[PDB]
């Protein structure tokens, strides 16, 4: 129902370890679906490419991000450094949530997130845009990476793009 | 400490 699929590669040193697509729900949170989509394909001027899960923690997520001004942002928004959420419809209730990361309400739009698990503990707060559609099993192998301080032993990025559209 | 969610006490 006019949702987006955004396609990755993800790429364990470099080497492809598998991809993932996820469903972007633009029907529902059109903002910060699209945001996300304008950031993949870089038409914004942005081109977020071998985005590094550089932040894992085991039994919660695997967070993603960028280099381009990496200390309190890295991976800004189409909207710039950051903004306030459209709607909150998305609750967290499920695996495989892709939303943006944050510090909190209009502290929105700097890297992004997989929940691994169901971080239901994540509701009343910022809402998720898309779920991974397939390759959950990458997700979780990138999960594998990460340790419970927010380490990653391995450095996990986007190796390519080419959302399926 | 940075833009990012929380879990595990």
């Amino acid at each position: 129902m006019v949702n987006p699929t955004v396609f990755f590669d993800i790429a364990v040193d470099g080497e492809p370890l598998g991809r993932v697509s996820f469903e972007l729900f633009a029907d529902k949170v059109p903002k910060t679906a699209e945001n996300f989509r304008a950031l993949s394909t870089g038409e914004k001027g942005f081109g977020y490419k071998g985005s590094c899960f550089h932040r894992i923690i085991p039994g919660f997520m695997c967070q993603g991000g960028d280099f381009t001004r990496h200390n309190g942002t890295g991976g800004k928004s189409i909207y710039g450094e950051k903004f306030e959420d459209e709607n909150f419809i998305l609750k967290h209730t499920g695996p495989g949530i892709l939303s943006m990361a944050n510090a909190g309400p209009n502290t929105n739009g700097s890297q992004f997130f997989i929940c691994t698990a169901k971080t239901e503990w994540l509701d009343g707060k910022h809402v998720v845009f898309g779920k991974v559609k397939e390759g959950m099993n990458i997700v979780e192998a990138m999960e594998r990476f990460g340790s419970r301080n927010g380490k990653t032993s391995k450095k996990i990025t986007i190796a390519d793009c080419g959302q399926l559209e | 400490p940075e833009p990012g969610p929380y879990a595990q006490p």
